[PDB]
């Protein structure tokens, strides 16, 4: 697990065990933005209810916003995503699979649209605790039209 | 995708 912005927003990829999940309760932890699909989390836990009923019993609240792994979220899930990110300042964690693709475009989004910065810096703000965060094409291109409309995204998340 | 580095 890693801090993109100490103990307000971080990402991580998919934990194996509960006893990882009480290792981000003790970094600070309190929120969990869940990106990977159903099939990802049953391939690791067995059943996605189950993971995601596992991460409310440890005392920390998810928000599932399936993301087609190497993919982005449609303007409707990344509205949804900004506005639960940002609905509660502290404890954020985003998680994928790897920690890596889908969760430093997030990651690298929002660092675009709270710090004004431009998608080359937001990249570089999160490669920095997380080495080679950002994937593919189509997510580079996401940021890229994010930053483009970042005005319009604003007035839509607030 | 592709983990495991
Ligand atoms: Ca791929």
């Amino acid at each position: 697990m890693y801090w993109v912005r100490r103990k307000t927003i971080g990402g991580s990829g998919l934990p194996y065990t509960e006893n990882e999940i009480l290792e981000w309760r003790k970094e600070g932890v309190k929120r969990v933005l869940v990106l990977p699909e159903d099939w990802e989390i049953e391939e690791s836990w067995g059943d996605k209810d189950y993971y995601l009923s596992i991460l409310k019993k440890n005392g920390l609240q998810p928000l599932h916003i399936p993301i087609p792994d190497g993919g982005v979220p449609s303007d409707s899930q990344f509205l949804t995503i900004m506005k639960w990110l940002l609905s509660e300042k502290e404890g954020n964690l985003v998680h994928s699979v790897g920690g890596i693709g889908r969760t430093g475009t997030i990651l690298a989004s929002y660092l675009i649209l709270t710090e004004g910065l431009e998608v080359e810096s937001a990249i570089d703000e999160v490669r920095l605790v997380r080495p080679g965060a950002v994937q593919t094409y189509e997510q580079e291109m996401f940021l890229l039209r994010v930053e483009g409309m970042r005005k319009s995204w604003l007035k839509n998340i607030y | 995708n592709k983990y495991g580095n």
